[PDB]
């Protein structure tokens, strides 16, 4: 969902 | 000594800014480049934060949240430490491609803040910090702000901040070290606050001032910080 959960 | 070797062997290595050093120092500039070198440190603690140990332990949602809400300070942290190793606290070495004289503290409207961080720098050469000391209580600081409310898996937190808190001493192993060190520690989130107001309002004025955030550094100022200006993520402070 969220570009940080993504990047992670 | 494992858990030192472990945090030797994974610290973050050399990250610049990528700032023209030929234009002129003009708020909308070294911002910018702030806001840039932000999102290359934090893909740094990310892969620093993944490999340390116990962290794994962690909640996957309770990992990515205390990377979150840590980052400022932990840049702070590594920021002072950088500047008190290359330059004697004399200037603020954010990166080497990035590094701050009095000028520029003015220009970015940053100067306060500036100025703690540097006091916050001499701490290091005032106290005689060690490497190693340095970074058990970097460790440490990823593990020192959390939700008042407690995070999804709050036990196995606080068992790695307890965990945590022992290397440190034993890398101590005097009470009146311990006491200098967590005021050092604790000396940290009241500048990490107020550059997260900063940030947040910067974030909020960024369209009329030409200042650039990459997206994830936007999210993350718009759904994070809030947390913690609000008082729904709060440091744990040792005093
Ligand atoms: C103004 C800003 O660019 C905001 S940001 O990096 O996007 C940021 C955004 C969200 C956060 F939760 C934390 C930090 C910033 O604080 N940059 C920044 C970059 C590098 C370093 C270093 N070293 C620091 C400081 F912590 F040292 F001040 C600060």
């Amino acid at each position: 969902d969220t570009l940080f959960s993504q990047h992670y | 000594p494992i858990f030192l070797n472990v945090l030797e062997a994974i610290e973050p290595g050399v990250v610049c800014a990528g700032h023209d050093n030929n234009q002129p120092d003009s708020f909308a500039a070294l911002l910018s480049s702030l806001n840039e070198l932000g999102e290359r440190q934090l893909v740094h603690v990310v892969k620093w934060a993944k490999a340390l140990p116990g962290f794994r332990n962690l909640h996957v949602d309770d990992q990515m949240a205390v990377i979150q809400y840590s980052l400022m300070g932990l840049m702070v942290f590594a920021m002072g430490w950088r500047s008190f190793t290359n330059v004697n606290s004399a200037m603020l070495y954010f990166a080497p491609d990035l590094v701050f004289n009095e000028y520029r503290m003015h220009k970015s409207r940053m100067y306060s803040q500036c100025v703690r961080m540097r006091h916050l720098s001499q701490e290091f050469g005032w106290l005689q910090i060690t490497p190693q000391e340095f970074l058990c209580m970097k460790a440490l600081l990823l593990f020192s702000i959390i939700p008042v409310d407690g995070l999804k898996n709050q036990k196995f937190f606080d068992e790695l901040r307890m965990n945590y808190i022992k290397e440190l001493d034993r890398i101590i192993a005097c009470s009146r070290r311990f006491y200098q060190l967590t005021k050092l520690l604790d000396s940290v989130q009241p500048i990490a606050r107020e550059l997260h107001q900063f940030t947040f309002d910067l974030l909020i004025k960024s369209h009329m001032v030409s200042v650039d955030f990459p997206e994830m550094m936007a999210e993350i100022i718009s759904v994070q910080v809030p947390k913690i200006l609000s008082g729904k993520v709060k440091p744990i402070y040792f005093h």
